[PDB]
């Protein structure tokens, strides 16, 4: 049912409420830049170029589990290759993390820095987060309450 | 066998997840299905980037 | 190019293979690598010059350890390169007798002392 | 945190200096626990202060008792393998008489 | 035209003095690999860990032939 295929995929990207006439010219869209590529290196590879780009900026185990699915997902190769086409297109606690003071048998290690260093970097971002909030709550109500009469209003637009 | 097909079509929704794809849980067995047909994937990587496109000009 | 492409190319120069096959031993070289990027001593080329003269000496060919301090210098007299320290520190490293204690001798510093 | 002074205040320093608060707790806490012990006995008080279960302290003093129980274990392997115990200041628990 | 020929000397310069600190010190890299390892120490990588590397890969080359 590969003709069938585009159409059901073309239903889900459409966002629900003409629904009756976008999909008709949706599907052009879909076949008008389907025949461009077909007109005009291993799998594996291609994640860890990515696994290493995760570790260089921080989160280590994050990339190391990357790596433990695709051990596990070889025992379906074309899947994965489209997945690293579109890696930068998505849309933008643990207490038994470090915690030298829990464990059966932790190793010596003198203090860190590093550790407590990127422990209040967890918190400054919070306190900027509730902060942007209410510079994009008070401007997004302001904006419409000191205006000319009407013009965020939609029953004046009518 | 379906009960097979369904965890390595489990396993591969994070690996999906983690890679930053916006691809949710439907348009993913559509496009493992349609990939499974024998499509060749650099192609999906352009129609599914222009319908995320041509959406965005309606909103 | 950006460094992790370069670190596959490496891999097909040491093992002679492509990078459809070698693909293990990448998988081991991302996880050195990476995690282990930032430099964790302080960078001079100075001590590092003085404990290549050091080795080259301790071999009984104290010719080419004044032969080194003339190329050491032609390296600031172009100026194509922007870390000296780096290149040589592997340099030395990948360095092997044609024929003990080191916690004695000068060692670089830490970096830890700074708030990085 | 002296490069720093050149920004961060008193409130910032507690969270700084929170840790090595403790630290400075044990060791301040472990010299005065033993404090005429000398050879053997020394190395028997600070082993003394591994019964904690804290799993911060219980990974530091376990440490330092594998500093200070190297000598001991250098006398025990010198008088079983060649007999020879040797030690002007009396530590090792078998004493030898002229 | 020319500043763009001009580097390309200086850099023919500086790999070809970096291949004689190279054999003096008995490295065994040639002209091929060494600049592949230059340009990583370029972007800023540790000495430490990319010689643990090639301390490794020289090490397992020689359990396959």
């Amino acid at each position: 049912s590969i003709t069938q295929l585009f159409d059901d995929l073309c239903e889900a990207l459409l966002p629900a409420a003409n629904r009756k006439r976008a999909k008709r010219s949706l599907k052009k869209v879909a076949y008008n830049a389907l025949f461009t590529n077909l007109f005009q290196l291993p799998a594996r590879n291609k994640i860890l170029m990515l696994s290493f780009d995760l570790r260089v900026g921080g989160l280590g185990p994050k990339a190391d589990r990357l790596e433990e699915l695709v051990e596990e997902l070889e025992a379906v190769g074309s899947v994965l290759d489209l997945l690293v086409q579109l890696a930068g297109s998505g849309p933008p606690r643990d207490y038994f993390l470090n915690n030298k003071h829990v464990g059966r048998n932790v190793p010596y290690s003198g203090y860190d820095c590093d550790d407590l260093s990127v422990f209040e970097m967890d918190v400054q971002s919070l306190i900027s987060r509730e902060e942007c909030l209410c510079h994009s709550m008070i401007q997004e109500t302001l904006q419409v309450m000191e205006a000319a009469p009407g013009t965020g209003l939609p029953t004046v637009g009518l | 066998n379906l009960n097979a097909v369904r965890e390595t079509m489990d396993v591969l929704l994070e690996i999906s997840r983690i890679l930053n794809t916006g691809l949710d849980m439907e348009t993913l067995s559509i496009c493992v299905r349609l990939c499974e047909q024998g499509i060749n994937p650099e192609a999906l990587s352009s129609v599914i980037k222009e319908l995320r496109k041509a959406t965005e000009a309606l909103k | 190019k950006s460094p992790n492409v370069l670190l596959q190319n490496l891999c097909c120069r040491i093992l002679g293979r492509s990078e459809a096959d070698v693909a293990q031993q990448f998988q081991y070289a991302v996880r050195v690598i990476g995690s282990n990027f930032a430099p964790t001593v302080e960078r001079d080329e100075f001590l590092v010059a003085e404990k290549i003269k050091k080795e080259l000496i301790r071999q009984r060919r104290e010719a080419d350890a004044a032969l080194f301090s003339e190329l050491h210098r032609k390296l600031h007299s172009q100026g194509v390169l922007k870390n000296k320290w780096s290149i040589l520190y592997l340099l030395l490293s990948l360095s092997e007798d044609p024929r003990s204690y080191a916690t004695l001798f000068a060692q670089a510093l830490p970096r830890d002392a700074h708030s990085t | 945190l002296h490069s720093q002074l050149q920004s961060l205040t008193l409130r910032r320093l507690l969270v700084w200096t929170y840790d090595p608060k403790i630290r400075l707790k044990t060791l301040a806490a472990l010299v005065d626990h033993c404090q005429g012990r000398k050879g053997g006995e020394l190395a028997s008080a600070v082993h003394a202060y591994t019964k904690t279960g804290d799993p911060y302290m219980r990974s530091l003093v376990q440490h330092i008792l594998s500093l200070v129980s190297h000598p001991v274990l250098s006398f025990l392997y010198r008088w079983i393998y060649d007999g020879e115990l040797e030690d002007t200041y009396h530590e090792f628990f078998v004493a030898s008489d002229p």
